[PDB]
This record gives structure tokens, sequence and C-alpha cells, in this order.
């Protein structure tokens, strides 16, 4: 389906993206504007819908969007930013805070992207843990792993993003993507 | 609901599981020396996971603790891991309400500066995400290191300010934690206080424990306003 690489096809997504800018027709150049933005919230949307894939958290999660590396289970590289991987999900059960952290790749992002962190929504006889956790008056509280990343990051020397159902994800990127090939009808438009 | 041993075990590892069920210590220590305490049977359960499972809500008596503290003293291993990043019994014990459960391991002889085998992280810091204190305090009786410093040089007391955990912090403040210690970033939690502090609706319940936090730090001698970061 794509003939060019991630990184050819991203410069010239950003190459239409400035003809519009540069147009004397407003709709294009309202279409630009609309376009970049949405071109970038799509990736995010991408790694929002990438941590419902995560199954072993100190595993590869498969299918990470190409230009972009999944550092979660890289201890060195966590450290840049304050993190390790304990903090980025929960022990007792099977995780319901799940957080994963992506590094873009420069050759195909340029400085357009920054590392973010994506937090995954919240969500008989092998549920034995739920029973523990109900007698050990155990608080199960999903705000608290991601409260306490939320203050760490604060402390980052090095610049952190912060992103993230599957199914309303989705959904999402269908919304986003109709929205990119409207704009990019528009400024083709006006050449 | 009610678990029954035969659907995790089999063999002598069911004979011990159903002496765990009865609530039999003296069984207990008699079998423990003859069963492999360790090897998981299904579902992830291990022997020391059952027999906390089988010390809760009407079963939580002084014999059913004292089970675990018999099961550890025999050989299983209170640090063991579960698969996926999963806790052992030690640390999944520091998340309840109650310091029972943490007693009987520590009555056992677990160290209370104990690392968890699969992050290398001191097992006292899942105390803060437990709804009281009860199970730090436990830690810090038994002669834990309140100054323990995880793999980025952070405190107790500044993970759990990080963590809204305040009435930890205030515990910390008053046990004579020392506030001026600099994590690997160069920031003590008087730091992030004071970023707290700035931010906080005047009146609101968070304004008002920052600011009890505040008065505590200062009672026990800690510097206000903090130094900042360099």
């Amino acid at each position: 389906h794509h003939t060019s690489t991630k990184a050819e096809r991203w410069q010239a997504r950003k190459d239409l993206i400035a003809k519009g800018s540069n147009s004397l027709y407003p709709d294009a150049q309202i279409a630009a504007k609309r376009l970049a933005a949405n071109n970038i919230a799509v990736e995010k949307a991408k790694l929002a819908e990438n941590v419902y894939k995560t199954v072993n958290p100190l595993e590869a999660t498969p299918g990470v969007p190409e230009g972009w590396k999944d550092i979660s289970n890289d201890a060195g590289a966590l450290k840049k930013y304050g993190l390790d991987k304990e903090v980025l999900f929960d022990h007792a059960d099977t995780p319901d805070f799940l957080a994963r952290v992506y590094q873009p790749d420069s050759a195909v992002f340029g400085s357009d992207m920054n590392p973010t962190i994506v937090f995954r929504g919240s969500r008989n006889m092998a549920d034995w843990i739920n029973n523990g956790a109900q007698g050990l008056g155990m608080e199960s509280d999903y705000y608290k792993r991601a409260v306490r990343l939320g203050s760490r990051l604060a402390k980052s020397v090095s610049k952190i993003d912060i992103a993230g159902d599957r199914h309303g994800i989705g959904q999402a990127i269908d919304c986003i993507e109709q929205q990119k090939d409207e704009d990019i009808s528009i400024i083709r438009s006006r050449a | 609901m009610d678990l029954k041993p035969d659907n995790y075990f089999s063999g002598q590892q069911l004979t011990l599981a159903r002496a765990i069920e009865n609530g039999e210590v003296d069984e207990v220590i008699k079998l423990a020396s003859g069963t492999d305490l360790n090897k998981p049977g299904k579902e992830d359960m291990t022997l020391l996971f059952w027999a906390v499972m089988n010390s809760i809500n009407n079963q939580k008596t002084p014999e059913r603790l004292n089970v675990i503290t018999m099961l550890i003293k025999a050989g299983a291993d209170p640090l063991q891991p579960r698969p996926q990043g999963k806790n052992s019994p030690a640390e999944f014990v520091l998340m309840a309400d109650n310091a029972d459960w943490i007693k009987a391991m520590l009555n056992a002889g677990l160290s209370p500066n104990a690392v968890d085998k699969t992050f290398g992280k001191p097992i006292i810091f899942q105390t803060l995400e437990a709804k009281n204190t009860k199970t730090l305090q436990a830690m810090l009786d038994k002669g834990a290191d309140i100054n323990i410093t995880d793999s980025l040089g952070n405190t107790l007391l500044i993970d759990a300010l990080d963590f809204h955990s305040y009435d930890h912090v205030l515990l910390l403040l008053e046990r004579g934690a020392d506030p001026e210690i600099k994590a690997d970033n160069g920031w003590t939690m008087g730091n992030q206080l004071q970023r707290f502090l700035d931010r906080a609706k005047v009146g609101s319940d968070e304004y008002k424990k920052l600011n009890e936090i505040k008065d505590v730090l200062i009672q026990h001698g800690g510097k206000w306003p903090p130094t900042p970061v360099k």
C-alpha cells in the first residue's frame, strides 16, 4: 500500500503542508494548519492504540508504529526521564494501570516529535487474586500509579510528552485520517 | 469465592495445601519439611500465596497467620516473583490495609530492607500504595532503613509525596526520615512540595494536607523554603 519509507512520507506530508500554508487561498491555509496538527495527533493515537497490544509488560509489544521505539523494557533509556520499569505498571494482578514509553526516530521525525509516555485505559478459580485483594483491604486505585508518574515527569530534564477503549481509539484514528484526506484534497485543489 | 486446593495442587503439594486449608499448624510443620514449597501450582498459585488466601476475612486467625510464618521458616520463599512482572507474597501483603500478614513474614526473619527479585527495588516501597500506614509502620518498627533509596536515588519520602500518599509522608517525617536527601535528578521532597503548594487551591483538602506536611517538615527540622534544584 505504501511505496516509500516512513521518513520519505513524513517529509512529503510536511512539503504538502508547506504548500498549503503558502497558498493565497484561505481554505488551503486553514487546511494546512489542521493537516499539520492531525499529522502529529494520528501518531499519538497510534501509540495509544499500541499499548492495548501489550500482554506481558516485560516483553516486547508487537506492531510498534513505524518510526517509534518502545523503551519500556530498557532501564538505561528510561533512566534519562527518571523512570524505571517497575513504575510503568501495577503488579498485584493483570495490570490495570499500564504505561509504555516510546522514543521517536530522529531519522524519520527529525525534531517534530518527542519521547512520549502513553497510559492505557483502566481495565472463577483463576480470580483468586481479586478475592485476596478484597480481604486484604487493597485500595486498587488506577489513579495512584498514574499521578505518581505525572509527579515524576515534572522533574524530567529531558522533554517527554504524555498521551493516551481500544475500539474508541480505532474510531478516533479513522476520524483523524478522514480529516487528513479532506485537507489534502483542499490543498491540492488550490495548486 | 470459596477456593478449593485441588484446583491448584496435586500430590504432596495438595496434602500440604489441605493442611493449610484446615489451619492445622502442627500438620503444616510436619509436612513442610518434605514438600516442594516453591514450585507453583496452577493459575500462578504457590503454597505461600495459598496460605495468605487462607488467612483472610473470618480466617484471619492467629494460627492461620502463623501458618505463613512456619512455611517461610521451612523454606517457602516470600520474595518469589510471579510471571509477567507480578509480585511476590511479601510485596503483595505490603499493599494490605492491615499489617498482620507482613508481620507473619517478618516473624520468620524476612529482612525489612529486602529487594524484589524482578526489579531490584526495596519491597518497602510497595507500602506506599496501601490505604493507611500500618504496613509501613511494621517495616520501620522491625528496623528498615527509613532513608533507603531505589535505583534512581528516590527515598520513601520523595516517592510518597509523588504518589500523593500524604499520610505516609507525615509518618515518615515524624519518624525522623531525612528530608534533605536529593534523588539522582537533584530534587528533594521539599522541591516537589513547593511546586504542589504553589498550585493548590486555597482551602481545598489538598491545600490543607500539603500545608500540614510543610508544617510537620519544619517542626522536625527540615529546611524550608527548599534550596532550588541545580
